[PDB]
């Protein structure tokens, strides 16, 4: 087998092949997550030929925690099904369900041991993870190909994620918290800052206190669209 | 050549393994250490060139014992040598295990120098850099040396040299008839040409170690003692006058 | 420039340039003296600080009741190579009951360094050390290097200026095996100052010595342990 | 077919006091209605402050006292001090367990000083199951000693006795006193008696003789 | 070895004043058959020690064979370190013990017999890696026999000179030859001194059959 | 193009001399060993109000006698943190007693140079760590500090710092500090040190400290505790 | 040995895999292989590169590869590397079977085969395998269904799509004509033949089509006979000139 | 060893040795096989440099099975590994099936073999196309197999030196229900276009497959079919 | 020693389990569950020797839970029968071989409801009705009389009281409790534990 060192420091101390998936990351799709109290939301950037379904960037881990993703989508599946595994594989060792800190814990082990160990180039990918604890409390982290991991109110990854970054640090206060139709808005205004024309460029799904995963359709996702842009005038 | 001179698994254009020949340049650079076939055995003398007066003597021993009634003469890049008599102490072992006797000097030789050709092929090794003499007494077999290069060639000597004065301890050897004379004479004669070829304007001062093996050791490898070595080392600085 | 990189890699001159640059890891690395009389076996280290408030670094370490050692280089590869002298220290123990012969050990030490040598993508092992041991054979000062040489010795000194050491030590060869052990363990200490420019001396903070003879196992003296060994003789 | 145990018994002891710890031991060496050797102790030295008996298949005994010596440096050598009483009782058990397939049949007892000064014992069985006591017996004569011992230094079934704490004195004569008594009745116990006294200021080992039939 | 083949019976020994001796006949029994009725069953080991051995003569031909290339590996050297009866000793002890741990042992009971720095070793060692020093010893039946004869004198006169340790041998060879089935008339003393290890044989006890008129 | 266990002419390995600065990058991080006891201070830098402030965790609990804080690559840290907390309770398992400081840094410098291409396991390590680690605990020899770097040369501190002003904060620490100081004293000198490095101005949200005393477990101050220490 | 190294499985400083995209150009070059879903169907048409007058016709295809009972598929690359990754894809299916006693779902199966391609872009230092896939199924789950895949390990579900030569040129073709929901295989046959008069440079023998369907609850796999290929031909030439006279 | 593929894609998006080894085979003794009706022929230039060369000895054309027949263009060394190799797979197929393997079968198991080498570690891929003769279902069977792991089924073809030629020689001159008498003697024609020197028994080399499996031709059926040429 | 039973219905699968947790002669537990939820619509009755049970159970529950994940849909009642006997035919000529007896009870939507049976051998067997244990030898043959296909379920919980009865008349055991699911349509439905004096 190959045992190649691929990932390593140069002259300056970076990890130049980390830095390179960092790159892939900021080239996908522009995939936002935000947190509330009662609901928590993910929500993804976007041809007339294509089944939505099968390139859907949203994905279950387990029945109480979800994730999105940006940049390679092949990198994205390996992390996805691993963690799927993991998800089943803490129930069967401890019986208790996973928190969301637990499985990104895992995730940015998993992408961490990509960057150090031999034969191995580093997963392509930043993830963004979500759900709901054991005592109900909800959760927002984000992972990146370095293995770093951090819990966020909101965060932006992928195409112009400053921008909306920079959007979120402003918008989220608590009046957009409090219910489950503002948190939504939140999300799909700062998504219309990147989307060149949104509705129907927009994937959305949100999981609420005991409830699992549930994906919005366009039809669902344009009612919000005009909620938005009313309120605006007003 | 330049390009082709990186790894043993890469001949050069002319058909030349530039690995190996770079590793007999390290034993070309080495200290001089010869060895001759008497009538009754063989001897070996070595020039040890001293790089401090703090050191002890006896050490940096460029002599070896393989086996009991096995003597081993390096000269080269020292720690790769003392692998090779790691390498041939248990080569000699495992034919007394296998076969219930002492091994034969020529197969000691030849199972050894494959040893050393298998480092020659891959760019996943490098050559030994050192050459050595084994040299050997029996009752039947009776007086055999022998010497093997970084290439991994064995040829069978009535004299050798390898080292800095390769060429110029060879014409000295040559002079000699050892085929008549014995080790108990031929100590004398070791010890004369260390001192001749021996470079005292470039070099710093040096130790002559001496060992042998013959009818006078009944087959067995030991040392020459203090008696005989420092006998030989007065003939060689009078004689040299 | 060509044939730096890799420790296979023969030079046209008949060179292995990682060798020779693993070799420099001893020489930046900082000073250290080993010296032996009739009777007895001593390690002299100069134990260079950090910044002035961190504490000193330790260059002296135990192996056996027997044997012990002072480091110059890499302190992992030292720690591994350390480990290993303690385990085949601690096999022969174990099997036979009774220490490992210091020459014996010494010439594993040099079989286990050569390996990595011939090897790709292998390196040597980046330290030098003087080996402190006594014996059946009486007490031993023995050198290793990266080069995976090895060397029995009357005295030695490595590291940072140690040139200065070794023409101390060459001068008092005579002296030593008479000496008694205060007399001895100040020889390595003179030895050991040699290599420090004028300005500073040998204080109880940045010394370390290592005894072991006939009488004493392999005992380690730093902090005031050391001052009664340097309150005895102190000018230039 | 191949038996790898068997059994050469003899008989161990320790007793814990408040400023000492004894542990001693027979010195007779059998197997099967022979004797190997009548010098053959089984008190071992380990650190100036904890000393071990061990008794049961003598093969077991060697090892696993060569192993402790080989563990103790090891320890020494990774954190600069001395292993504790309780961190070898501690660690023998690892040990014993090691070996829960294929036991090391060796009863051991460690008697010796906890890092409060005071006298410690640990009493283990073959596949490293232990306590501290105060005081255990252990090998051949486990049996014969170990009620005589909750009687004279537990004060058990009696009543009107002040619970006086044991003198060195009056503990160095209940140990002669009972391997005299082992001795009699004990095949297996007999020859010598070795006495190991761990305090403060080092071991100590007395040899009282015993029957030599 | 699970089943033995060629065995040896007893092997004695005892220390004397300035040395050891140990005592071996050269017999190996296949079963009831006495089949092999002259090899030795005493090997030297180096010039400190020697060392004889009970049991399947296979296993001991083996391990003659392991520690005759253990000593010839230590000669190479010649760093004047050598190896002490007790180190040897100690060595085999963690031999048969690591094959009784792996349940295949040597199936062998031995005696070493050495003489280095004043000191007289005589050491125990069988199949189960079970060892001891001792005055005296007495391997296999010979543990039932000799050694009871060794250890009476030894109590009236605990240093014997070597006159004194090779008669009382003598006198136990002869008891074994009677009352050992597995023994034969045919064997070696090897002794040990500071002149090194000497091997001594083929000798034969004078027996009497005379309580046969009664 | 080069092997990661190769030596430069200077007689050091290029991946060890590269993983000293990665250091340089990382955030800063001080700690002073004290009789009284070891306080432990890192800067979190903070790049979002959005993101989670307790979530940065950059000191951590080893046991309840030893810390750790950490500077450079924080993913790579967490490998060698997991690694010291297995082995405290492996050595809790085997011999019923807490690990002394440097016993547990000298466990964690064991794996500075565990990496190499050829004759390797299969989840072995390519690169070093390009972590710095101040441990600081209270063991059966007092108070102690202990350094680590990505070469597993590690040595006992009496004050000692880490990251992108380690050169800046240690000229600070020269001056500041004294050898018979008290504990409380040793905190305020560390937070006044960080504040003048980071130029963010210092905040209980913005910082972790943490202490260890001998009577005490390993504390990490709080809000409340941070904002009552905050300037004086 | 590292001086030999291509270093197949790393990220090039732009942020993306060199061979992966190297590989892609090759697929390029390949045959023109389309695939079109409808109400009562799926169809799978190719352009058969193997066109001598000396070629034997042993097997029922050329390009299209049958994996299980209900599937199947074809291919647009190096043909060699094809045939390692349809008998893997044969063997995934047979595992599932093996397994549960029903037949692979058509996303599970592409999956499968698209977590190995993507294993050879991460790790191994092996070169990817050159090789875009289309294929077709049927499953109790989704019905009809159309994937496609390529050498990064990267799959989607396509209502109509294109890989090999003239690849971008069929597809905004297909973006033209193509109705969503409405499209029957009779229909859809007649797309797939104007596809393929637009790329290639029209003979039957140059042209190789397959139809699954499912008829009577059991999937029906067929390769067209060149009898049905040359009269839908003449029916393209004859709908195109009376559209052009009008 | 090493763990890497040395045949790697370049920019254009070709996979370069696999070319490279092409040119290996387009510049390698040029070889011919032709499908008859009843039968299969495979013939080639046994061509060496000096008459000192003994002719009975090494052999081109090869079997693998009693029904199965190979030769080659190209290298020589490499050609032998694919026929012992070929030889394995056959006997693997009997083992398992107790059936003389199908030539679609045996070529699919040899160029899975071919196309290995141009992929796995440390490896170039073979210098080397097959062309593989056969008798299955009562019918001839012939297949080429090229560096690549590509195998496609000819009525005839051509390799080796002037391969352009041969092939638009047997394009034109080929019928698709000849007898294997004309067949043979087209095949030994196909040659003789490329050939440099005077045609005899020993300088070239035939094999046959039909009703009654492969073999390899005598140099006295082969100087039978010289005569009347 | 322990007992489950299974009764397929037109549209529906009626399951029950004993609640004894037996240990030497003692009963541990009056109230434990022996069901486990595979999917929504599947119930998987295990029962054996101590330890095995449950994992072997729950191993089978996790990696079903896993396909659900990891394809946005459950397995069928076929399938994961069919997954159930590889895993137990796969560790029967092993080191590990669980001895598990077992029901998987069901609701496919296109096929409608299967109760398969499966003993520690991995036999996998649909049923209209099954019975494992010591009691389903006293328990069979009243199924044998009163079952016919069309049976609805408030009458086979009828019929179910008449097999449990049978076992509180009969079976030296005492199993005085046991737990009692429907599946169809709408998934799992629990249902009154029959109890008694
Ligand atoms: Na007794």
């Amino acid at each position: 087998s190959y045992d190649r060192a691929i990932t390593v420091f140069s002259p300056d101390g970076h990890l130049f092949q980390v830095e390179y998936a960092q790159e892939a990351v900021k080239k996908g799709s522009t995939a936002v997550g935000v947190r509330g109290r009662d609901i928590v939301v993910l929500g993804v950037e976007k041809a007339k030929l294509q089944d939505e379904r099968t390139v859907r960037k949203i994905c279950a881990l387990d029945d109480n925690v979800c994730m999105a993703f940006a940049g390679l989508t092949a990198d994205a599946r390996i992390v996805i099904n691993r963690a799927r595994v993991e998800c089943q594989s803490h129930r069967l060792t401890v019986e208790d369900p996973v928190t969301v800190e637990y499985i990104t814990r895992y995730i940015a082990s998993l992408k961490q041991r990509y960057t150090q160990s031999n034969g191995r180039r580093p997963f392509g990918i930043s993830a963004l993870i979500v759900g709901f604890d054991f005592d109900g409390t909800p959760r927002l982290y984000q992972t990146d190909p370095s293995g770093t991991y951090h819990a966020w109110k909101a965060n932006a990854i992928g195409r112009g994620a400053k921008s909306v970054r920079e959007f979120l640090e402003k918008n989220y206060t608590d009046e957009a918290i409090e219910t489950d139709d503002l948190t939504i808005k939140l999300v799909i205004k700062a998504l219309l800052e990147v989307v060149q024309s949104g509705g129907k460029n927009i994937e959305l799904a949100v999981m609420r206190r005991d409830q699992s995963l549930k994906i919005l359709n366009p039809e669902e996702i344009e009612k919000y669209v005009a909620e938005i842009e009313k309120e605006k005038e007003e | 050549g330049t390009g082709y001179d990186l790894s043993a698994s890469t001949f050069s254009p002319d058909g030349r393994v530039f690995q190996v020949e770079y590793a007999m340049k390290a034993v070309e650079n080495s200290s001089t250490a010869i060895g001759i076939r008497c009538k009754d055995g063989v001897v070996f003398g070595v020039e040890k060139l001293v790089l401090s007066k703090l050191y002890e003597e006896g050490s940096n021993k460029r002599l070896f014992n393989v086996d009991r009634h096995v003597g081993m003469a390096v000269a080269g890049l020292l720690a790769d040598a003392r692998s090779l008599a790691d390498i041939a102490r248990e080569e000699a072992s495992n034919f007394r295990s296998n076969f219930g006797y002492n091994i034969p000097l020529k197969h000691l030789a030849d199972r050894v120098a494959m040893y050393v050709h298998a480092y020659t092929l891959y760019s996943a090794v490098r050559p030994f850099g050192c050459s050595f003499m084994l040299g050997s007494y029996s009752v039947n077999d009776g007086a055999q040396l022998y010497m093997i290069d970084p290439s991994g060639v064995s040829y069978g000597y009535w004299g050798c040299a390898i080292g800095k004065a390769r060429q110029a301890a060879k014409t000295e050897i040559e002079k000699l008839q050892m085929k008549e004379m014995t080790c108990r004479d031929i100590v004398k004669e070791v010890a004369k040409i260390i001192y001749i070829v021996h470079d005292e304007v470039k070099d710093k001062a040096f130790e002559l170690e001496l060992s042998w093996v013959g009818e006078l050791t009944n087959g067995r490898h030991e040392i020459v003692p203090k008696d005989i070595r420092e006998e030989a080392e007065k003939y060689a600085k009078e004689s040299l006058k | 420039n060509q044939y730096d990189n890799d420790v296979t890699v023969w030079s046209p001159q008949g060179r292995i340039h990682q060798i020779e640059y693993a070799m420099e890891a001893v020489k930046q690395g900082s000073a250290t003296v080993g010296l032996k009389s009739k009777t007895h076996a001593v390690l002299v280290a100069l134990k260079r600080a950090q910044s002035e408030l961190a504490a000193h670094q330790k260059k002296i370490l135990h192996v056996d009741n027997h044997i012990g050692i002072s480091i110059a280089g890499l302190t992992a590869d030292a720690r591994l190579l350390c480990n290993f002298m303690r385990q085949e220290c601690l096999d022969s123990r174990f099997v036979f009951d009774r220490p490992l012969p210091v020459s014996r050990l010494v010439s594993l030490i040099g079989s286990k360094t050569q390996i990595p040598t011939q090897r790709y993508g292998r390196r040597p092992y980046g330290v030098g050390l003087l080996i402190a041991g006594y014996d059946d054979m009486g007490p031993h000062i023995f050198q290793t290097c990266p080069s995976a040489n090895y060397f029995d010795c009357r005295a030695m000194s490595i590291g940072a200026r140690s040139q200065s050491a070794r023409t101390y030590l060459e001068r008092h060869m005579s002296e030593f095996m008479e000496c008694n052990l205060n007399e001895l363990v100040k020889h390595g200490l003179r030895a050991l100052r040699e290599t420090l420019p004028a300005e500073q001396d040998l204080t109880t903070k940045n010394v370390s010595i290592g005894i072991v003879g006939k009488d004493l196992e392999f005992t380690i003296y730093d902090d005031d342990d050391v001052s009664p060994f340097l309150e005895g003789l102190e000018e230039r | 077919r191949f038996s790898p145990y068997v059994f050469n018994g003899g008989t161990i002891l320790a007793i814990a006091g408040e400023d000492f710890a004894i542990v001693a031991s027979d010195t007779r060496l059998s197997e099967g209605f022979s004797i190997h050797t009548r010098d053959s102790p089984k008190c071992y030295k380990l650190t100036d402050k904890t000393v071990i008996g061990c008794s049961g298949f003598h093969g077991d005994c060697l090892t696993l006292t060569k192993i402790i010596e080989a563990r103790l440096k090891m320890y020494k050598h990774s954190n600069n001090k001395a292993m504790t009483t309780g961190a070898i009782a501690a660690m023998l058990s690892t040990i014993l367990y090691s070996r829960r397939f294929f036991p090391y049949y060796v009863y051991n007892i460690i008697g010796g000083l906890d890092e409060e000064g005071k006298g410690a014992v640990y009493s283990f069985d073959p596949v490293g199951s232990y306590q501290r006591d105060s005081f255990k017996a252990g090998g051949s004569a486990s049996a014969m000693l170990q009620p005589l011992l909750d009687n004279q230094v537990g004060f058990k079934n009696m009543q009107n006795v002040e619970h006086v704490p044991l003198s060195l004195d009056r503990a160095m004569r209940l140990v002669k006193d009972v391997f005299i008594s082992a001795a009699e009745r004990d095949v297996y116990t007999g020859d010598a008696l070795r006495i190991c006294i761990v305090t403060k200021e080092g071991i100590r080992e007395e040899t009282v003789s015993l029957r030599k039939d | 070895t699970q089943n033995p083949m060629v065995t040896g019976t007893s092997v004695l020994g005892v220390k004397f004043e300035g040395g050891v001796v140990i005592a071996a006949d050269m017999l190996g029994s296949y079963g009831s058959l006495a089949r092999f009725r002259n090899i030795s069953r005493i090997m030297r080991v180096n010039n400190s020690t020697m060392l004889g051995a009970s049991g399947d003569y296979a296993d001991f031909q083996y391990l003659k064979q392991v520690l005759g290339q253990m000593v010839i590996d230590e000669e190479l050297l010649g760093d004047g370190h050598s190896y002490s009866p007790r180190a040897i000793h100690s060595w085999l002890t963690r031999a048969m013990y690591s094959r009784r741990s792996k349940m295949n042992p040597l199936w062998n009971t031995m005696v070493i017999g050495g003489y280095a720095d004043g000191e007289s070793f005589l050491g125990y060692v069988d199949m189960l890696g079970v060892a001891y020093e001792a005055p005296s010893l007495a391997t296999g039946y010979g543990a039932y026999l000799a050694q009871p004869l060794l250890r009476e004198v030894l109590e009236k006169q605990p240093v014997l000179s070597q006159t004194e340790a090779r008669d009382l041998v003598e006198r136990c060879m002869r008891v074994l030859y009677y009352r050992d089935a597995r023994s034969y008339n045919r064997f070696q003393i090897a002794t040990v001194t500071e002149k090194g290890v000497e091997i001594e044989g083929p000798l034969s006890t004078e027996t009497n059959w005379d309580i046969a008129h009664m | 193009d080069r092997g990661v266990n190769t030596f430069s002419p200077e007689g050091r390995l290029f991946q060890v001399e590269y993983a000293i600065e990665a250091i340089k990058l990382g955030s800063t991080a001080i700690g002073i060993q004290t009789s009284e006891g070891v306080c432990l201070a890192v800067e979190k830098r903070i790049t979002s109000p959005l993101m989670e402030p307790s979530s940065i965790e950059k000191i951590v609990e080893i046991d309840a006698h030893i810390g750790c804080a950490m500077s450079g690559l924080i993913a790579d840290a967490k490998t060698l943190i997991d690694k010291a907390r297995v082995e405290t309770q492996n050595h809790w398992f085997t011999y019923n007693e807490t690990m002394t400081v440097e016993s547990v840094t000298q466990a964690v410098s064991n794996l500075a140079l565990q990496f190499g291409e050829e004759d390797a396991d299969p989840g072995a390590m390519s690169r070093p760590f390009g972590v710095a680690l101040l441990f600081g605990g209270v063991d059966e020899k007092g108070p102690q500090l202990f350094h680590m770097d990505p070469s597993g040369t590690f040595v006992q501190c009496d004050a000692r710092a880490i990251g992108s002003a380690s050169e800046g904060a240690q000229s600070s620490l020269q001056e500041v500090y004294h050898k018979s100081m008290t504990l409380k004293e040793a905190i305020k000198s560390s937070l006044i040190i960080l504040k003048q490095v980071m130029e963010e101005k210092l905040n209980a949200t913005n910082i972790e400290l943490a202490t260890v005393q001998p009577g005490q477990n390993f504390h990490m101050f709080t809000k409340e505790e941070l904002e009552e220490v905050i300037k004086d | 040995s590292r001086r030999y190294d291509s270093r197949t499985t790393i990220f090039s400083p732009e942020g993306r895999l060199y061979q992966v995209e190297y590989a892609m150009e090759a697929i390029g070059h390949a045959g023109t292989c389309l695939g079109i879903l409808a109400n009562d169907g799926v169809l799978l048409a190719a352009e058969r590169r193997n066109i001598h007058k000396l070629l034997d016709e042993v097997f029922f295809s050329e390009k299209i590869y049958k994996l299980n009972e209900d599937m199947a598929c074809s291919v647009a690359g190096i043909t060699s590397d094809a045939n390692v990754l349809t008998n893997e894809l044969r063997l995934i299916a047979q595992r599932y079977l093996l397994q549960y006693q029903e037949p692979i779902p058509c996303e599970q199966l592409v999956t499968a085969l698209c977590d190995i391609k993507q294993a050879y872009t991460q790790f191994g230092g092996k070169r990817p395998f050159g090789v875009s896939l289309l294929y077709i199924g049927w499953d109790k789950h989704y019905g009809f269904q159309l994937y496609q895949s390529d050498p990064s390990g990267n799959y989607g579900g396509w209502k109509a799509t294109c890989i090999g030569n003239n690849s971008a040129a069929a597809v905004s073709m297909l973006k033209q004509d193509y109705k969503e929901g409405e499209m029957t295989l009779k229909s859809a046959l007649a797309l797939a033949i104007k596809v393929l008069n637009k790329t290639m440079d029209l003979s039957a023998e140059k042209v190789e089509i397959a139809t699954l369907t499912r008829e009577n609850g059991k999937t029906v796999i067929r390769v067209l006979k060149q009898k049905e290929v040359e009269q839908l031909i003449k029916k393209h030439e004859e709908e195109e000139a009376k559209a052009e006279r009008e | 060893g090493y763990s890497f593929s040395l045949t790697t894609f370049s920019p254009s998006g070709k996979l370069v040795q696999i070319e490279y080894a092409l040119a290996a085979v387009a510049g390698g003794a040029p070889s011919v096989g032709i499908k008859a009706a009843n039968g299969v022929v495979l013939a080639t230039e046994k061509k060496q440099k000096s008459i000192l060369y003994d002719e009975r000895s090494v052999h081109k054309v090869e079997p693998i099975t009693k029904h199965i027949g190979l030769v080659y263009s190209g290298m020589g060394p490499d050609y032998r590994v694919l026929v012992h190799r070929a030889r394995k797979l056959a006997q693997q197929y009997y083992l398992v099936y107790q059936e003389p393997i199908p030539t679609a079968q045996l070529v699919q198991r040899v160029a899975s073999v071919m196309q290995e080498y141009t992929q796995s570690g440390g490896v170039r891929p073979f210098g080397v196309s097959l062309l593989i003769c056969g008798w299955n279902e009562g019918r001839p069977y012939l297949f080429q197999s090229d560096p690549s792991g590509a195998y496609f089924a000819w009525k005839a073809t051509a390799m080796g030196k002037n391969y352009v030629n041969g092939k638009t020689f047997l394009e034109k001159r080929y019928n698709e229900d000849l007898e294997l008498e004309d067949a043979i003697h087209t095949a030994i024609l196909t040659l003789k276009e490329s050939f440099e020197g005077q045609m005899t028994e020993d300088n070239i080399e035939v094999g046959i497959c039909n009703e009654a499996g492969f073999r390899r031709l005598t140099p006295t059926e082969v100087k039978d079919y010289l005569a009347a040429i | 020693m322990e007992y489950l039973i299974g009764i397929q219905g037109p549209d529906y699968v009626l399951v029950a389990s004993d609640r004894v947790a037996a240990s030497n002669i003692v009963q541990m537990k009056d109230d434990h569950d022996k069901m486990f939820k595979m999917s929504e619509k599947i119930l998987l009755l295990c029962v054996g020797e101590a330890g095995d049970t449950v994992q072997f159970a729950e191993y089978i529950q996790k990696n079903v839970q896993l396909y659900k994940m990891r394809n946005g849909y459950e397995l069928s009642p076929t399938a994961a029968a069919n997954f159930t006997r590889r895993n137990l035919a796969d560790c029967l000529r092993s080191r590990t071989p669980y001895h598990v007896n077992l029901l998987l009870a069901g609701y496919d939507e296109h096929e409608g409801p299967a109760l398969y049976y499966m003993d520690y051998l991995a036999a996998l067997a649909k049923a209209p009705f099954a019975a494992h244990g010591y009691g389903a030898f006293l328990t069979l043959s009243i199924l044998d009389r009163y079952y016919t296909p069309t049976i609805s379920r408030e009458r086979a919980v009828e019929l179910l009281r008449k097999c449990l009865e049978e076992l509180q008349k009969r079976f030296i055991l005492n199993l005085p409790t046991f737990s009692v699911r429907i599946i169809d349509k709408n998934g799992i439905h629990d249902l009154d534990n029959i109890s008694f004096p």
